[PDB]
């Protein structure tokens, strides 16, 4: 986040394994996979997506 | 003896009574390749059911007559509509199961007639058109309802609003194979003079340790009539078959939103 | 000493930071009486979804003004709807379980006020009308969406078409008892100019091990406005209030048919 010192305000970022309707609104985003950063707090945040999948190998 | 050297560096270059199971009560069976279902090994924590989904679920009693050809369902597909086991199917993207599978039938002594039920991994079954593999999600998913065989092939000749539907057959199993080395798959007998029930327990079988329950079947259930149904000098007999199936051992990972597939 | 010797045999005669939750993380707490939310104890097998039910759920934002008056809601009632918890509410006869209340509210250092957030058991509300507990099922269940307070008793005269609706007064808690007292329930105090944020963990209390979860209920919050909203000289105010609540240790038990009732 490149804003103000003075700027505060909080994000959700969400990950959701495939199968089903992509999300298009926050209740069925937080459904899934997701992380709650706060700015005022923390300039940065990290998400990790774990390795979940039916085969060993994806292709590219 | 001869001697053998290996030169290249990679292995492939080298030269070659009552079963009760949560709430659930009935009153010999047969496991599927000796193997009796089992979690995952050791070798994302995934969620586990104990009792609210591994547990007998009855689906629709059907009608055996003396023109009834065969039915066929597909698992887990039968099952997505029955309690808390659709729910968890449709909120993961990844599950895992085995089965217990039993059919009821009930006669007297003075009837006869014998039902094969067979137990198929990775059942594909043929179209009903010219085009190969147009066979529709919908039409291939019945679910509780099931399908039913045929004792002949009609093609669909209709390129303005084509069905998209299967067309098994029953002397060929509906997938291009006799129907007497059927009994190469895991399969039980109902002979009506010496009983009227069957049990099958199906372990988790599949390419893959864990896969989605939504866009493939695991199993797949045929029952066909290998003797014609008969009573006394009867014209018309028919009486009722019924299919209870219970879940055993079941995974679910990948917690999403749910999934809503279109069935018509 | 005394001498005193019972005559009778029975007694009664005798004389007298990031908190994560299963798939769900939020980045100093309060335990309500300091107990943490446990299972029951050793003294029909419960079904207990360990993660599928044991997560964080948001519900509707509201919005906080000049004139706002306060909001409440029922638990477990506000999670009716809320993925699993809710089917498993309704397939059971019996339910428990603790919980973790986070409110969050956040603004500038050039606003101003005080939040006040109370957990009450037994939550019971006052009427709108002459009619004692006369009040309806939906009103007194209205689930995410909650309620409001106000700060006069308006009297809903009209015997024709009774409303039933709760009337709940803001200086009075909605139940007959000041408001300065409820700082005895566990409370939290969010002041815009040192903190942003509430959280709370309620245990399982009730006069029995386990009861019903649709016909009762077990807790109840209040957001009141202890200070009224400010912001330099403007006129108008408004700022978001959210409320996430998370299930903690939940049984159940008694499972047949589901239970669907007539909300409106």
């Amino acid at each position: 986040f490149c804003g103000s010192m003075m700027a505060t305000g909080k994000i959700l970022v969400a990950y959701a394994p495939p199968g089903a309707q992509p999300p298009t609104s926050r209740k069925e985003a937080m459904l899934g996979t997701h992380v709650i950063w706060d700015l005022g707090l923390q300039s940065s945040c990290t998400m990790v997506v774990p390795w979940i999948s039916n085969v060993t190998y994806r292709q590219t | 003896n001869y001697t053998t050297i290996n030169y290249y560096k990679d292995s492939a270059s080298n030269a070659a009574l009552q079963l009760t199971i949560g709430n659930s009560t009935i009153t010999n069976s047969v496991v599927a390749y000796g193997r009796w279902p089992e979690f995952i090994r050791d070798d994302d924590q995934p969620t586990e059911p104990d009792v609210a989904t591994c547990r007998f679920y009855t689906l629709d009693t059907v009608m055996w007559g003396k023109e009834s050809k065969g039915w066929w369902w597909k698992l887990p597909d039968a099952l997505r509509d029955m309690g808390l086991f659709g729910q968890n199917m449709y909120y993961h993207y990844l599950g895992r199961s085995g089965y217990t599978v039993h059919v009821q039938c009930n006669a007297s002594k003075f009837h006869q007639g014998a039902l094969g039920v067979f137990a198929i991994p990775e059942y594909c079954l043929a179209g009903d058109s010219d085009k190969q593999r147009y066979t529709s999600y919908a039409n291939a998913n019945p679910g509780e309802k099931g399908g039913k065989f045929y004792s002949q092939f009609n093609r669909d000749t209709a390129v303005t609003s084509p069905k998209r539907e299967f067309c098994p057959v029953d002397y060929l199993l509906g997938c291009g194979v006799l129907l007497g080395n059927a009994f190469v798959y895991p399969h039980q007998i109902i002979n009506l003079r010496t009983n009227n029930s069957a049990t099958i327990v199906l372990p988790y079988v599949n390419a893959m340790a864990i896969d989605s329950m939504v866009k493939h079947n695991n199993w797949g259930i045929a029952i066909l009539p290998l003797s014609p149904l008969d009573f006394a000098q009867e014209s018309s007999v028919e009486i009722p078959i019924t299919v209870t199936i219970a879940p055993m051992c079941s995974e679910f990972n990948g917690l999403r939103n749910v999934t809503a597939p279109k069935f018509q």
